[PDB]
RNA sequence: UUUGCUCCACACAAUAUAGAUGGAUACGAAUAAGGCGUCCUUGUGGCGUCGCUGAACCAUAGCAGGCUAGCAACGGUGCACUUGGCGGAAAGGCCUUGGGUGCUUGCUGGCGAAUUGCAAUGUCAUUUUGCGUGGGGAUAAAUCAUUUGUAUACGACUUAGA
RNA sequence: GCAGUCAAGCGUUCAUAGCGACAUUGCUUUUUGAUUCUUCGAUGUCGGCUCUUCCUAUCAUACCGAAGCAGAAUUCGGUAA
RNA sequence: AGAACUGGCGAUGCGGGAUGAACCGAACGUAGAGUUAAGGUGCCGGAAUACACGCUCAUCAGACACCACAAAAGGUGUUAGUUCAUCUAGACAGCCGGACGGUGGCCAUGGAAGUCGGAAUCCGCUAAGGAGUGUGUAACAACUCACCGGCCGAAUGAACUA
RNA sequence: GGCCAGCAUCAGUUUUGGUGGCAGGAUAAAUCCAUAGGAAUGUAGCUUGCCUCGGUAAGUAUUAUAGCCUGUG
């Protein structure tokens, strides 16, 4: 119900996440996916690497610049799934795709915004315990993605800053919860509780 | 010097374990595990809340942290007697979980005039709370 | 074929002037309705005795309810089923509160583990194992231990909404 | 079959403390500290009486309950490593060319040098994993001894030394030259 | 440059909208574990509590929100300012200081609303551009033609020329 | 044309190092047939030259496993175009 | 390539089988509403990321008839069964002890003693030992196993089925 | 007069809810109550051995300081 929904893609079962995102985009919801390098694919890393190499060998024989483009970045892999599940050759599908942004890490605009998850796409909720799974960042690096390390560095920096922010917010929330704990034996609070608040 | 191992306390499927039905004719009532049929199936009894003695899928109920002493296979009369003796209903109504359920039911039951009153009272309380926060 | 009911079916091998009052054969059939119950009765009667539906009649069909449908029992089920290459007799054990529930579990399990469809299965016998230590299957034995307790790790709650704001937990 | 409960016991001697967070085990004993990550097995640890740790698998299949005993063995080997230690004795075997094994330093890294293996002019270098101590044993001819807390690191170092000395392009039934693990036991005697 | 160009402010015009109609409301990690509070011997520590969904939290009353009179309290919030710091992954945002001024529904009053007629999105947003009025700011190049041959089918390239 | 399964035998002994009868299961479409579906208001009919790419049932090169592998040489096999 | 009965395509659109003359469903004037068929309901894509019991992890997984392929033979992979066995009067596995005498049993052979080969398939001591399960010897000698024991203490083994 | 609509009461078709009264079955089977008989995944009691509060492990004990099963009504 937000104008823009930011999904933290960590551990999110790329195909199921893409299905959710395709339906949202076609229904008219603006979606921004962050941390695509932390997306998960069910199955062994070797299985998914072999699948990506099968994808890689497909190319237009007489001109490789015409053939299917093999994007290595995790955001672009997720985008490939999403585009394959969106009717992208039509104007409606094109508009749906403009309604979407996918990022590795969490760039400035969205690091200070709320991140949501999709429970029907979460790996811990969907996969049976013990089932092996792949990480999109590792798969992308194995198939040629060049920016795993810089993304990791910037993510560590962002996490440090966000930890400071959350420590400040937690202190302020403790103060506010203390203030609301007082005046809870007040008459106004009693009427609110009688009304369910 | 002493070994430390995190307990990771789970609620246990066991005779006497109190469960809350989330789907079916009961849909929000408490029952007790009479016994365990399979890893996914239990025979339960809800005589105090009106839940008929029935074999139910464990996926149809939520285990509660409440347990009372009950012999395995106890019939409905015994289950009701032990339930009353252990005062399961009071123990459940004291929990924040049941308190949250009742609060959401009351909020759903509010009328438009009561929502307006809630707004007014919330503003009144917010004034004092913000004043205390600024004083702090 | 569906959620099962048990029926007693009694058939006659229709009387003639030479032989009035024939021998009134009865069976217990697990079927989802009376039409299927009578069809199965005539199928097995054609397997057993020299009679067909045209030369016989159903004397009575009565639904048999579980005597104690809220008592947990262990059932020994003897079945005969057709695999892809032969016919085999099997014995299995099912814990449930009724014969119909045990038979539904039996059909589900046979379909799941041997790809045996309903048409390929004969229920030779269903009988409650009255005494523990007459249960000879471990997958039922392990539920007969004293003070049986077990947790349910990795609880997966279903979300009503597409998006969650909490990064949920699987505690139970 | 999905056995309801499967359980294994881990005896803790007096001098050992086992700190088990979610699945990160830290075993501390007289000989040092060992650490192991077991978040890939989905087991449950529980301390019973400060001398006994139970490890359990609930509703587990055959492979899961096998991994349960694997976990018990791993933690037992951790405790053994911090109490008694682990030592592997390897023999140098050769028909004609004496194998020259030494310890050398390359930017402070403690390699094991193998020279003259089957007369090779190549010099074989096996890095010494941290925590593993190399001693060339007197009173026995051509013996190297690897000692340490972690049986994993000790045995992997011994295996690297053995595999670096594999014979190529020859009938290895006749050319038995190499460095082979002759004994695997504990650093402390008869404990 | 037949008073050009640009920035700001306002006014007036067109121009459309992949589609506002209270708020995209910021830890990280794990899930066979965690969040929070508290305490200490500061830890893979003790204790208590929570989850079982956002069904939340904040906001939210007033001619689409008018004009006025007070009470209580020095709070909340808008604005133009202003102090200082932080933010480069796409920073273009976050935090903060001080004062001014407006509103405050925290509480109690007085006046207004009608006739859009029994509903009609009943017009309140943002997106570019044009033009006018005021104020600030700046005062070039490129191409052709000529020339070069490190270039060259032609284009192109690479050189030179007040 | 290529590849399996069984294993009577060969292999001094030893069925399976390497082979392997009598049988039997297949695969391939670089053989030749079978057919006649397309083309007879026309798809230029052999081979070579040239050039690119693809396949692997791998001749060589890389790393390996097995041997009736002492070495040398060789043979069988694996990943591998 | 040729017959039989029927239904079809030709001559036929429509929904489904992605696609397709023949398959499934259904046959068609122009429209509205409702319900369906076959087929489907993660997204493309209308419609349950429905419910429920199980099974499967594939370094070539599999994923709906016509239909767009796969076999014999195999696998302590995993699952469920059948039958026969051993077992608290101690099952199997694990470590250690014994593993004799008659006897180099008889014969073929240059030599063959349990063990390249044929027949005889015996007992005394016996908890127990085969005229022999293997390694080894030119033949010996010597290790080795069937067999029985010492220790631990509850389930285990074999052949099959799919 | 024409164009576009709103409501009410109806009619035809249909879709989706709330609710009442009957019938049948083993005149449902159950639950419940009463009663008789039992064993156990054996409750109280009792016996033996232990010891860090106080329980435990093995026996006996069929309702007792839990219950359960089957039959009958
Ligand atoms: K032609
Ligand atoms: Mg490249
Ligand atoms: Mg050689
Ligand atoms: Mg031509
Ligand atoms: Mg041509
Ligand atoms: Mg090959
Ligand atoms: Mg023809
Ligand atoms: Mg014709
Ligand atoms: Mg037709
Ligand atoms: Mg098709
Ligand atoms: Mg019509
Ligand atoms: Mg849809
Ligand atoms: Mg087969
Ligand atoms: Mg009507």
């Amino acid at each position: 119900v937000e104008p823009v929904v930011v999904i933290d893609g960590k551990g999110h079962l790329v195909g199921r996440l893409a299905s959710v995102v395709a339906k949202q985009l076609l229904n008219g919801q603006k979606i921004v996916v962050v941390r695509a390098e932390e997306l998960n694919i069910s199955g062994e890393f070797f299985r998914n690497k072999l699948k990506y190499h099968d994808f890689l060998r497909k190319a237009t024989a007489f001109n490789k610049t015409r053939g299917p483009f093999h994007f290595r970045a995790p955001s672009r892999i997720f985008y490939k799934a999403l585009r394959g599940m969106v009717s992208h050759k039509t104007a409606r599908g094109k508009a749906a795709l403009e309604r979407l942004k996918v990022f590795e890490g969490i760039p400035p605009p969205y690091d200070k915004k709320k991140r949501v998850v999709v429970p029907q796409a979460l790996r811990v909720l969907r996969l049976k315990p013990g089932r092996k799974y792949t990480t999109l960042g590792k798969l992308s690096t194995s198939v040629g993605w060049k920016y795993e390390d810089v993304v990791a560095k910037l993510e560590a920096k962002r996490k440090v800053s966000s930890a400071e922010y959350y420590a400040k917010k937690r202190a302020f929330t403790k103060k506010v919860a203390s203030a609301n704990a007082t005046a809870a034996e007040s008459d106004v609070a009693k009427q609110l509780a009688a009304l369910g608040y | 010097t002493d070994s430390i191992v995190k307990a990771s306390n789970w609620r246990l499927v066991e005779v006497g374990r109190v469960v809350l039905i989330k789907k079916g004719q009961s849909a929000g009532k408490l029952a007790a595990i009479v016994e365990i049929i399979d890893q996914k199936k239990v025979l339960i009894d809800g005589p105090k809340a009106g839940v008929p003695r029935q074999a139910i899928n464990l996926g149809q109920v939520v285990l509660t942290p409440l347990t009372f002493a009950l012999p395995r296979g106890a019939r409905t009369a015994t289950v009701s007697k032990k339930w009353a003796a252990a005062a399961v209903c009071e123990k459940w109504a004291a929990s924040s979980w049941a308190k949250k359920i009742a609060q959401r039911e009351r909020r759903a039951a509010l009328t438009d005039f009561e929502r307006f009153q809630v707004m007014v009272l919330r503003k009144q309380k917010r004034y004092t709370v913000k004043k205390a926060l600024a004083k702090a | 074929m569906a959620h099962f009911k048990e029926y007693q079916v009694i058939g006659r091998r229709l009387p003639t002037e030479s032989v009035p009052e024939p021998k009134l054969f009865r069976m217990r059939i697990f079927a989802s309705n009376e039409v299927i119950a009578k069809s199965r009765y005539w199928y097995f009667l054609q397997k057993l005795h020299k009679v067909k539906k045209a030369s016989g009649e159903i004397v009575s069909i009565n639904q048999i309810n579980e005597a104690h449908p809220t008592k947990v029992k262990n059932f020994g089920v003897w079945v005969r089923y057709d695999s892809r290459s032969g016919t085999h007799n099997m014995y299995k054990e099912i814990r449930d509160v009724s014969r119909v529930a045990a038979v539904e579990t039996l059909y589900q399990d046979m379909a799941a583990r041997h790809r045996a469809r309903f048409r390929s299965i004969h229920i030779l016998k269903v009988a409650e194992i009255e005494k523990t230590a007459d249960v000879k299957r471990q997958y039922v034995k392990q539920f007969l231990t004293k003070d049986l307790k077990f947790p349910l790790p990795h609880r997966v709650q279903k979300s009503t909404k597409t998006f969650s704001y909490k990064r949920p937990s699987t505690f139970y | 079959m999905k056995y309801i409960q499967t359980e294994q016991q881990i005896e803790v001697p007096e001098g050992v403390t086992v700190s088990i967070k979610s699945r990160i085990v830290k075993v501390v004993g007289p000989r040092g500290t060992l650490t192991k990550n077991l978040k890939h097995i989905d087991v449950t640890f529980t301390k019973v009486n400060n001398q006994l740790i139970k490890v359990a698998v609930h509703n587990g299949g055959r492979k899961h309950v096998a991994a349960l005993r694997t976990v018990k063995s791993l933690v037992d080997n951790m405790i053994t490593g911090v109490t008694k230690g682990y030592k592997y004795k390897m023999r140098y075997v050769y028909a004609h060319f004496p194998i020259n094994v030494n310890i050398v330093e390359k930017d402070g890294a403690k390699f094991i040098e193998v020279r003259n293996f089957l007369g090779d002019k190549k010099i074989r270098n096996v890095p010494v994993r941290d925590g593993v101590t190399i001693e060339f044993s007197t009173n026995v001819k051509d013996e190297i001894v690897l000692s340490g807390n972690s049986v994993e690191d000790v045995s992997q170092n011994a295996a690297d030394l053995q595999q670096i000395c594999r014979v190529r392009n020859k009938d290895i039934r006749k050319f038995l030259d190499g460095i082979y693990v002759s004994h695997k036991g504990f650093i402390t005697e008869d404990l």
